[PDB]
């Protein structure tokens, strides 16, 4: 039967915040 | 020049004084200072206090530039720890930030934009109280344009990356009426012509069906399945990644949206897929097509037919350990719920021998998965009376050797398994 995303894995690894350091 | 490098103290005797400018300045010199490449020191301006004076600069309609300094200084800080956030939020910045998003300033505007996007990225608890402060509407009439491209680049990437973190976070997932909300405009964001903005939309979307049956209907019920498939074929690997998340996501969900998937065309991209250069491109594309393998057998059929059976036997025989592991369910899943005939298919095309190759792995569960696999395809062969023709295939390629070893074995369900193989088919 079909398997869902394991708990304990991350849901990608994108970044979550971000810094901004230049105009 | 003259803002650079300012002293925390310094800037605290500009931010005290009763002067609008030198507050300006000092402003400035501190976003330079939360700007700068290395090492900002936030902890030290949140101590000094600076935090409410930020706040009460962005309602300065009269100076914008300090609105747009504050903003930016504010913007870094939320950047941060959780706690860093907190402060933020603490100080009363999110309705102030929410007010800065009808500024008749594009730079301001967009500003607050990326600073909501900080807060509502630090999990499910801030996402839910930038919505219930009223972000969505306002974000959402900065995209109400006729044509996406006459908004700058920045501006649009920022606005799509701070909807994305709306849609992002479980536990619980976002308001069902604020993903209904957003959607539409994700579904338009999804059909624009920029990189980053496609790679973005992809997320929020793989955040959306990162969820229960429900939660994938929501998207696929909006028909952006066939524009996912699309995506999955493109060249740019940030954007694949998440389209496939996505479509990964989508087929843990009902047969029927799975079949949606199918539908659309997505099979055909697989052979690419499933010999992709990127590691955990593999792994996603076998992990996916497990769930296939796992649905009705009209849709292994399909499977069978893209020629997909060779790819997984190949993906079996060579690919990271991750990879395989996600290989060997697919073919469990596959020997389960496949017919007879599909299931003699996988033997012709050459599952068994890099299947017992498998069985010398130390990691218990693919173990199981894969003797599971071989009653699977034991009992299909009782149904042809050759159960003898397979016990030789694995006895030629070592397979028996194998088995027979793991009647010795740690985990219970290994060994019983095993043992059972053994006085059923050899012996």
């Amino acid at each position: 039967m079909s398997r869902r995303r394991h708990s304990y894995e991350n849901d990608g690894g994108q970044p979550h915040k971000r810094r901004k350091t230049s105009d | 020049q003259g803002t650079v490098n300012w002293s925390v103290e310094d800037i605290v005797k500009g931010i005290n004084s009763n002067n609008l400018e030198s507050q300006l300045q000092a402003t400035q010199a501190a976003r330079k200072l939360l700007s700068r490449e290395k090492q900002p020191p936030i902890d030290n301006i949140i101590r000094a206090g600076l935090i409410p004076k930020f706040v009460s600069f962005l309602g300065k309609t009269d100076c914008s530039p300090i609105q747009f300094e504050s903003a930016w200084a504010l913007t870094n800080i939320a950047s941060g720890t959780s706690e860093q956030t907190k402060a933020v939020v603490d100080g009363g910045a999110i309705p102030a930030f929410i007010s800065l998003l009808a500024s008749p300033h594009a730079h301001i505007s967009e500003q607050a934009v990326w600073a909501l996007g900080n807060i509502a990225g630090d999990g499910s608890a801030f996402r839910d109280l930038v919505i219930k402060h009223g972000a969505i509407d306002p974000l959402l009439a900065l995209l109400a344009v006729p044509d996406l491209s006459t908004l700058a680049c920045g501006y649009l990437r920022n606005l799509t990356w701070t909807l994305s973190n709306l849609c992002r976070n479980k536990n619980p997932a976002p308001p069902l009426d604020a993903v209904e909300q957003i959607l539409p405009t994700l579904v338009r964001l999804l059909h624009h012509n920029d990189p980053e903005v496609l790679a973005d939309s992809c997320w929020a979307i793989s955040y959306l069906t990162d969820g229960p049956n429900e939660r994938i209907e929501m998207v696929v019920k909006k028909g952006v399945v066939p524009q996912l498939v699309k995506l999955l074929g493109a060249t740019e690997l940030p954007i694949v990644t998440p389209a496939l998340r996505a479509i990964g996501n989508i087929v843990t969900g009902t047969d029927e949206q799975t079949q949606k998937v199918i539908d659309a065309g997505a099979l055909a991209v697989f052979p690419s897929l499933l010999t992709n250069p990127k590691t955990n491109i593999q792994k996603e594309a076998t992990w996916t097509m497990s769930n296939i393998t796992a649905g009705r057998q009209d849709q292994i059929q399909q499977v069978v037919n893209h020629g997909l059976v060779p790819f997984l036997v190949g993906v079996l025989s060579k690919a990271d350990f991750k990879t395989q592991k996600e290989a060997a369910w697919a073919i469990t899943n596959y020997t389960s719920g496949g017919t007879v005939e599909q299931i003699v298919y996988l033997v012709h095309c050459g599952i068994i021998e890099p299947l017992m190759n498998l069985l010398s792995a130390k990691d218990t569960k693919i173990i199981q998965v894969i003797l599971d696999a071989i009653s699977n395809i034991f009992q299909a062969a009782e149904k042809l009376g050759e159960t003898e023709k397979l016990s030789i295939m694995i006895e030629e390629c070592g397979g028996l050797d194998k088995i027979e070893a793991l009647q010795r074995h740690e985990n219970e369900s290994v060994y019983k398994a095993s043992l059972n193989l053994i006085e059923k088919y050899f012996s």
